Formats: structure tokens, C-alpha cells, sequence
């Protein structure tokens, strides 16, 4: 469960991460598929290719959808309950994947920002994602 | 996969006694009920909205029986696994698109399978070696994934 | 989240473990003792031997809660409690290692009640399985 | 190791510029930060109620120094990682009742200590290749558990 002072690290992290979240959204996703290139599975209709745009817009949406998080952070399963719909019933991702992207994630902002990725951010953020794959999964049967 | 000879043989023992088309049919219709996303890539096969439309649905039973079909041949061969799996392997990733974690599903599924129709004779060492070969399986299927 | 029926599902297959819960939860061990020898590194203190009178005697404990969970399934985070605060700050389990007991108890089950194994009933205790695991899990960080 | 030559490559450059001692006891440290329940195998280190006890802790520090090191020295023996980690992995076992799963925990929390300090030139590529190390070395890690 978050605690008080995860949230409050959660915030101030994603807060630095600003208007780059689509790029390093993109970057995550990016990171993802060519370290565990099983991940592509759910992709066959995307031109996974380097800089490629459907990996671009995607990686905006993923981006945006952890802002709102994030924004509500408090009431997490309410504010992201159509995109457990959507994990749970139609795109039905295995489990283990949400691990792979969080690790990618948490790459992604340690080399982008390094001043604000100290241990207890490190901690905070992956405990964050993980409640965010919970939520995401939560419905699956 | 490092199989004892004591292993392999409780391996080869107890597969002689199945009936790899029933046991084909009941496998791939659990791994459909008890772990329902699985049935992201069986659209085609019509009704499984409940137990029964799953059990009892043919195209399920006959796929049951191709997929345990090529698996006995992989214990005819368990010393190149890799090889015999190859095709099977990039047909998967390639053309399917079968996140292979699946695979390791299907096999303990398949244990579980083994278990119910044998009882007692299922013992925790046989239990073992059929857990070794599962994983061994799973991973051949997976090698070719890229 | 366990429905109606997988709670009748669970109310039944239990009931006709009945009194050799204590013998399934030992032959469960012995089972992911030998087919997940990364599993005995928790339990160094024990005498592993076939028959063992350490292993006996845990696997009761652990048939003990089950029946318990069982007996609360509607408030098995409150039923559980303890047991999450002992796995969370003493033991210090990882999480896949639940998994891993909780095949092997299906196995077990599957063994020993071949009439009420069906494929109903088995996706209602992997289920089930699943939600204990999470409960004796959710303290960890 | 099934290492491509531009991997090999890539993995070797990046880690002549590591300072193993701060990567160590940074790694280390952020182990058991991120994942408190690793502490288990270290109560004799001292405190470690806080990331700045854990970070500062000296045995902390020392032990990370090690276990970087062995790291280390695993590097120049990639096409033979299972022989080279052997008897370690038959300590960690026998000796320390490790479970193996720690090891990949260890291996991600690296890779992250590794993109924070190598920023952009961390890149997808470079990772990738660092994935494929990290895992080959917790195999190696677990391959004498019995
Ligand atoms: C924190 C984790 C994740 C979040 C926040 C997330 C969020 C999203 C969002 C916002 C969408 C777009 C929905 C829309 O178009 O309205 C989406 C779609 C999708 N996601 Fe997830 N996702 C996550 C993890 C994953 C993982 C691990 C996978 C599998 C590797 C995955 C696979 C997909 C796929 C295949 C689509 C449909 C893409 C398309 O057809 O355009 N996602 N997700
Ligand atoms: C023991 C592991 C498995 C083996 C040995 C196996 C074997 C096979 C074989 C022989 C075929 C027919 C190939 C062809 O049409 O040319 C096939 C097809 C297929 N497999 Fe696998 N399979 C395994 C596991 C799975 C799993 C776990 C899934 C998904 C949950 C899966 C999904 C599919 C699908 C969707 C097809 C094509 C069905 C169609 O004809 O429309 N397989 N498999
Ligand atoms: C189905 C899930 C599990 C349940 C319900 C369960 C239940 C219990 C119970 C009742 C105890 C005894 C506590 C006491 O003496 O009051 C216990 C202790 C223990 N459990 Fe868990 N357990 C589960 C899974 C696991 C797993 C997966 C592991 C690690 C592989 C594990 C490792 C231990 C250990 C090492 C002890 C201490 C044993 C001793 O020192 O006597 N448990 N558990
Ligand atoms: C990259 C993977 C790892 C490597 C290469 C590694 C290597 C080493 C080495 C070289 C030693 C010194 C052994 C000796 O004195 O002969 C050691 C000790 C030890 N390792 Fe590992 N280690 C790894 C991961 C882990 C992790 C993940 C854990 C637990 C979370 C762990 C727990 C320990 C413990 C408890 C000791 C003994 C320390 C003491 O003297 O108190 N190791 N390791």
C-alpha cells in the first residue's frame, strides 16, 4: 500500500518528468521490446521500428494515463477503471508484462532524472507502478 | 533440461498409460476455463462462455488433441527439444502471437490433468520429473521467439 | 475477487478434504519440495526426509489456516491477519514462491478427489488460492 | 551466453567506466530499500530502518564492493558463466539459503544503478544487452540449487 510519503515522492518525481512524459513514455516502451522482446506479442499491428509513430502516440497515452495516476493517486482504482476494463477483458496482457514495462519505466526516469532518482524515490516509484499493474489487472477473472 | 535416467524413465512410464487425446481435450479446455485470457486466441471456436461450451466443444477437443499430439513426440525426443520444437517455436511468435508465458501455463495445467487421472501413482517424485519436462517444453517453444 | 459460486465451489471441495487437510497440506510440501528445490532454502531448520515429522507438522498448520480462510471467506484479510504480518516482517517470503505451494496444493487436491476435481471447481481453488496468496502477501513494503 | 559480438562489445566498454566500489554499495543498498524483505540475510549489518542507514551502512558498502566484484570477474568469462559462478552458487545454497529469485531482483536494481549513473549514453541498445547479462548471471547464480 502507498504510504503518505510515497505519494509525496511519486508526485514531486512525476512532477520533474513534465511535458517530457510522452517521450519517456515512448522511450519505456522502446526499452521494453528490445529487452524482452516477448512483449510484442500484443504488438503485431504496430511498426515496431526505431522512432516509429504508433510506438510514439502510444507511449503518450501510457504517459498520460500514469499523469492521471498520479493526479489520483488516492482513488486509484476508480479514476483508471475503464483502462482495467479495457486490460481485463479485451487486450487481456499477461501479468508478467506489467512487470517488464514498470522496470523499463523506473530505466527510463533514472537516466533522464538523476538528481531526483535517490533510493527512497527509487522505492516509492516502484511500489507505485506495481499498485498501478494491480489495479490494471484486478479484473482479470 | 537435465533429466536423471531414473526420471526419464518415470516419465516414459506413465505416458504410455495416456490417452493423449482425452487428456489433450481436457488440458487445453482447463487451461481455457481456469485461466480465461488464454482464450484471447481461440476466437474462431465459437461458445465458451461457460464450463461446459468449453469442455464439450469440439473444435476445442480436436485442437486439444494436436497440441498434446506434438508434445508426446517432444518426449520421444527430450534430449534435443530445441530441435524438434524449432518450427513449432517461430510459427508461435511469427505467425500466432502467443506471449509464451502461456506455454508454462498449459503445463502446470497439465500436471494438474495428470494428477486427477492418476491418483496416487502421480507421486511427488513423478510429479518432479513431469515439471522438469513441462518447462523444458515451455522453453523450446519460446526459443525462437524474437 | 471470489463470486458466489466459486465460494460454494470452495465450500465443497473443502468439506470433502475434511479431516485429511493435515495430510494434504504435508503432501503439498513434500510435492514442491522436490519439484522447486529453490523453496527449501526457507526452511533450513527442518528436517526434509521423507515423512518427516517437521513436515507433518507444518503442513497441519497450513491445512489449519486454509480451513480457517475457508471459514471466513467473506473477511479473509481480517481472518488472515496475522499470518500476513508474520510472512511480511518475520519470514520475508518472496511472492512467487506462493505460486509455486499453491500448484502443488491443486495437485494434491487433484489426486485425492477425482470426482470433485472438475474444471469448475478447479478454477474457483486456483482462485481462491490466488486470494490467500495476495493476503499473506499484501504487507510486504 | 547467447551474446551477439556488437552485445559482448557494448557490455565490456560501458563497464571499463564503471567505478565498481560506488556502483556496488549503490546497488546494494538500493536492494534493500527497494525490496525491504532482502534485508532478512543482512541483520548482522546493523541498522537499516532508513534508506540513509542502508545507504550509509559500511558493511553495506563493503559487501556491495564484493559482490560487484565477483560480478566483475564474471564479465571476462561470459561464454562460461555456470562454471564460473559454481561455487558460489553451491554457498549460496548450501551455506546461505538464498533464494535465487533475489538474484534478478539484484540484476534490475543494477540496471537501474548503471542508467543512472550513464545517463544517455544508457541507451535502449546498451540495456538490452545489460538484460541478457544480468539474467545469464542469475542463472549461473542458481544452477547448483538442490
Ligand atoms: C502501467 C502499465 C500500463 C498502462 C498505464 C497502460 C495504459 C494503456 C492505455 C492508456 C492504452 C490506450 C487505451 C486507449 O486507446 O484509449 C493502452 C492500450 C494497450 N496496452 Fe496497456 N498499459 C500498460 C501496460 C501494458 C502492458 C504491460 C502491455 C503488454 C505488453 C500493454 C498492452 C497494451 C496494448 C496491446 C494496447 C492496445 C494498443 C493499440 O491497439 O493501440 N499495456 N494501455
Ligand atoms: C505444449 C505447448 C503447445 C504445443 C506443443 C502446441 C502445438 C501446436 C500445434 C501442433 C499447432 C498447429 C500448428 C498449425 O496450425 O500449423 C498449434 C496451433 C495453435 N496454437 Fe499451439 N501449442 C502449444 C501451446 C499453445 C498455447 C498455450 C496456446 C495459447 C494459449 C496456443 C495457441 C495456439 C493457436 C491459437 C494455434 C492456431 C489455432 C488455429 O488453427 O486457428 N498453443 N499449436
Ligand atoms: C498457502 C500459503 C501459505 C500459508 C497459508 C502458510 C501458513 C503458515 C502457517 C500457519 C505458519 C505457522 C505460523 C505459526 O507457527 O503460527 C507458517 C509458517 C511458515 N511459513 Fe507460511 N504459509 C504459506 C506459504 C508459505 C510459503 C510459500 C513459504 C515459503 C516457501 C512459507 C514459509 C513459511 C516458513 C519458513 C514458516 C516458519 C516455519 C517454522 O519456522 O516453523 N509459507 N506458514
Ligand atoms: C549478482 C549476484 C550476486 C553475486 C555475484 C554475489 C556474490 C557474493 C560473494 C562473492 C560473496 C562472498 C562469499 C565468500 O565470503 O566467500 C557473497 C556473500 C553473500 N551473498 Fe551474494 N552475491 C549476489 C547476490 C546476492 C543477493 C541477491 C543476496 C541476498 C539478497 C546475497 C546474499 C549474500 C550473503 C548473505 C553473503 C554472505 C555475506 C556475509 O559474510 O555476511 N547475495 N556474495
Amino acid at each position: 500500500v502507498l504510504s503518505p510519503a510515497d505519494k509525496t515522492n511519486v508526485k514531486a518525481a512525476w512532477g520533474k518528468v513534465g511535458a517530457h512524459a510522452g517521450e519517456y513514455g515512448a522511450e519505456a516502451l522502446e526499452r521494453m521490446f528490445l529487452s524482452f522482446p516477448t512483449t510484442k506479442t500484443y504488438f503485431p499491428h504496430f511498426d515496431l521500428s526505431h522512432g516509429s509513430a504508433q510506438v510514439k502516440g502510444h507511449g503518450k497515452k501510457v504517459a498520460d494515463a500514469l499523469t492521471n495516476a498520479v493526479a489520483h493517486v488516492d482513488d486509484m482504482p476508480n479514476a483508471l477503471s475503464a483502462l482495467s476494463d479495457l486490460h481485463a477483458h479485451k487486450l487481456r496482457v499477461d501479468p508478467v508484462n506489467f512487470k517488464l514495462l514498470s522496470h523499463c519505466l523506473l530505466v527510463t526516469l533514472a537516466a533522464h532524472l538523476p538528481a531526483e532518482f535517490t533510493p527512497a524515490v527509487h522505492a516509492s516509484l516502484d511500489k507505485f507502478l506495481a499498485s498501478v499493474s494491480t489495479v490494471l489487472t484486478s479484473k482479470y477473472r | 533440461m537435465h533429466l536423471t535416467p531414473e526420471e526419464k524413465s518415470a516419465v516414459t512410464a506413465l505416458w504410455g498409460k495416456v490417452n493423449v487425446d482425452e487428456v489433450g481435450g481436457e488440458a487445453l479446455g482447463r487451461l481455457l476455463v481456469v485461466y480465461p485470457g488464454t482464450q484471447r486466441f481461440f476466437e474462431s471456436f465459437g461458445d465458451l462462455s461457460t464450463p461446459d461450451a468449453v469442455m464439450g466443444n469440439p473444435k476445442v477437443k480436436a485442437h486439444g488433441k494436436k497440441v498434446l499430439g506434438a508434445f508426446s513426440d517432444g518426449l520421444a525426443h527430450l534430449d534435443n527439444l530445441k530441435g524438434t520444437f524449432a518450427t513449432l517455436s517461430e510459427l508461435h511468435c511469427d505467425k500466432l502471437h502467443v506471449d509464451p508465458e502461456n506455454f508454462r501455463l498449459l503445463g502446470n495445467v497439465l500436471v494438474c490433468v495428470l494428477a486427477h487421472h492418476f491418483g496416487k501413482e502421480f507421486t511427488p517424485p513423478v510429479q518432479a520429473a513431469y515439471q522438469k519436462v513441462v518447462a523444458g517444453v515451455a522453453n523450446a517453444l519460446a526459443h525462437k521467439y524474437h
